[PDB]
């Protein structure tokens, strides 16, 4: 109802389950209802234009978004007596935690299941106009009923779908960032969205990051050197970009994604392959993949959940402090 | 989301005037916040959208709390701070006390004390508690932007319609009409007064011609007794004089 009024201490704090840009991630109870939350705490004091700006983005975008696969931004609460306190639904884990973990094992029909959540989610976001610009597993949440949500808006930004303006480069984290970005569009589209996830995809069915380097012309010629060249023959309009000339990789490389990844299943492997297309205008949309052979039929409430670890919430944090 | 409409009565007893303000003083008072806001911002260069929504948030910041308790440049400052981060054109809380200086007079800027950047900023956290941290607001402008352009018939007269409404919205702001009146219908009210002042018909540049009723194509259940409510109000601002 009336959010940002209520005290704080109506919540028992359990611990620290993240550190996040603008304060400590906490996971917290309802002492009166008993249901659990997570508090994203927002330090006033220190910094001094107050009240963070990227903590006001979250809350104006959360509360436009209503879907069973995107975070759910419950309430705001304070410090009585100062800070203040976003709360969640809380989540039991995030992906990063659980794959960095080795407490489980997603088989293809788990993968099924959290593409197809984590799909609809996006095509949601999309078609109400907004990039989230963030996606990578740390920002994708699971619960131990098996439901995956969508977080951390914070970069998340209105986009126009009838005219077509200019939009900050530097946005999706670096091993899960397009070619058009790394070659320095501006005028982009949902399509790096979509790029995203089909890093995500093809994580899930292999260990680690997929294309892992530490500078952009280096992530280029990873990506390159897998998904083939970026050149006119597969992506026309790539000559119209900043950087083409300045950051042409090694060698003309010819596609080799069904090859360097054959342990892949078929229809699985399809969807990797056009989520992965490197011109944006070739790349599958959120409502695309949604329609491949792969998820078309997947229903995520009739499948069960993969035996998550119910005695410990496997977040970034923890991860990797053991 | 909470709901941002009062009636007659419930702006009759504010909290100022529970306090013994009279309305001709709360009257003012807003008048002179929302110019207050419209100046700096303007001189800060910033958007239109931005303006009216650091205005509005101080049209509902005084319908929790008293003009006595709280002084009305303080929060106007504190609003536009607000308003700017919200909405994406962001001011450092130092450029507006500057402007602020400069515009105000010893004794009105006395109200920020000895510390004025931090009077600003302690009011913040009560400034976002109050409107329930409900940010996002729509204004008139958009949707006096949007019916303009499915009117028809010339070219010429349906500017002078646009821009003279323009400046009527401008002047709703100085009044608690955002607080009574969704965007829309403000939209449509000042397409309605700019139409009587210049004689035009608006029916006739539209489909249906023979229609007294214009507006009902762009919104629903309008009756004309609320658009005439609303142009009084803003007439009322053009006093005698004024
Ligand atoms: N609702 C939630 N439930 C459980 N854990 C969460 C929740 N929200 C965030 N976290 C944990 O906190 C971490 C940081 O939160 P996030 O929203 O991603 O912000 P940021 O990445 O900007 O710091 C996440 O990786 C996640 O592990
Ligand atoms: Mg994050
Ligand atoms: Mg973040």
């Amino acid at each position: 109802i009336d959010w940002g009024k209520r005290c704080v201490d109506k919540f028992d704090i359990i611990g620290i389950i993240g550190e996040g840009t603008y304060g400590q991630v906490y996971k917290a109870r309802d002492k009166d209802t008993g249901e659990m939350v997570a508090l994203k705490k927002v330090r006033l004091d220190n910094e001094k234009e107050g009240f963070p700006i990227t903590a006001i983005r979250e809350i104006k975008i959360l509360r436009q978004l209503t879907h069973q696969s995107i975070i759910n931004m419950k309430e705001i609460v304070t410090d009585k007596e100062g800070a203040f306190y976003l709360v969640f639904e809380y989540m039991d884990h995030d992906l990063m935690g659980l794959l960095e973990s080795g407490l489980v094992h997603f088989n293809e029909n788990h993968i099924k299941s959290f593409m197809r959540q984590l799909m609809e989610g996006l095509d949601y976001c999309h078609k109400k106009n907004f990039l989230h610009r963030d996606i990578k597993c740390s920002n994708i949440l699971l619960n131990n009923r098996g439901q995956i949500k969508l977080a951390d808006f914070g970069l998340a930004r209105l986009y126009s779908s009838e005219e077509s303006r200019p939009y900050t480069n530097k946005v999706i984290t670096l091993w899960y960032r397009p070619p058009e970005l790394l070659l320095g569009e501006e005028r982009y589209t949902p399509a790096i969205d979509v790029w995203s996830c089909g890093c995500i995809l093809g994580e899930l069915f292999t260990k680690k990051p997929i294309f892992q380097a530490n500078q952009e012309l280096a992530q280029l010629e990873l990506i390159s050197r897998i998904c083939g060249s970026p050149c006119p023959a597969v992506w026309p309009d790539v000559i119209k970009l900043p950087y083409f000339n300045t950051m042409k990789p090694k060698k003309q490389y010819r596609r080799k994604l069904r090859e360097e990844f054959v342990f892949i299943p078929a229809a699985a492997l399809d969807l990797f392959d056009y989520m992965l297309a490197l011109d944006p205008s070739k790349r599958c949309t959120a409502e695309q993949a949604l329609q491949c052979e792969f998820l078309r039929d997947v229903e995520p409430s009739k499948m069960p959940p993969p035996d998550l670890p119910l005695w410990q919430d496997c977040h970034e944090l923890w991860s990797k402090k053991r | 989301k909470p709901c941002w409409y009062w009636d007659k009565k419930d702006l009759a007893h504010t909290p100022s005037q529970l306090e013994g303000l009279d309305p001709a003083t709360e009257a003012r008072y807003r008048r002179e916040g929302a110019r207050f806001i419209f100046d700096v911002g303007t001189r800060l260069g910033l958007h239109y959208d931005t303006l009216a929504t650091g205005i509005i948030y101080f049209h509902r910041f005084y319908m929790f709390h008293s003009f006595k308790q709280f002084p009305r440049y303080v929060t106007g400052a504190c609003c536009l701070f607000l308003a700017g981060k919200v909405e994406e054109t962001p001011k450092k809380c130092k450029d507006i006390i500057k402007t602020a200086r400069s515009l105000l007079n010893d004794v009105q800027f006395g109200q920020f004390g000895d510390d004025p950047k931090e009077e600003v900023m302690v009011l913040e956290r009560i400034l976002l508690q109050t409107i329930k941290f409900d940010l996002q607001v729509e204004h008139p402008y958009q949707f006096l932007l949007k019916y303009a352009k499915q009117l028809k018939g010339d070219k010429n007269k349906i500017q002078k319609l646009v821009q003279m409404a323009w400046t009527f919205v401008n002047d709703s702001l100085c009044t608690t009409l955002s607080l009574q009146w969704e965007p829309e219908i403000i939209a449509v009210a000042v397409m309605y007064l700019a139409g009587r002042l210049c004689k035009f018909e608006i029916q006739e540049w539209t489909s249906k011609p023979m229609y007294r009723r214009w507006w009902e194509q762009f919104v629903q259940d309008v009756p004309v007794d609320v658009l005439e409510d609303i142009c009084h109000q803003i007439l009322d601002l053009y006093s005698q004089g004024k």
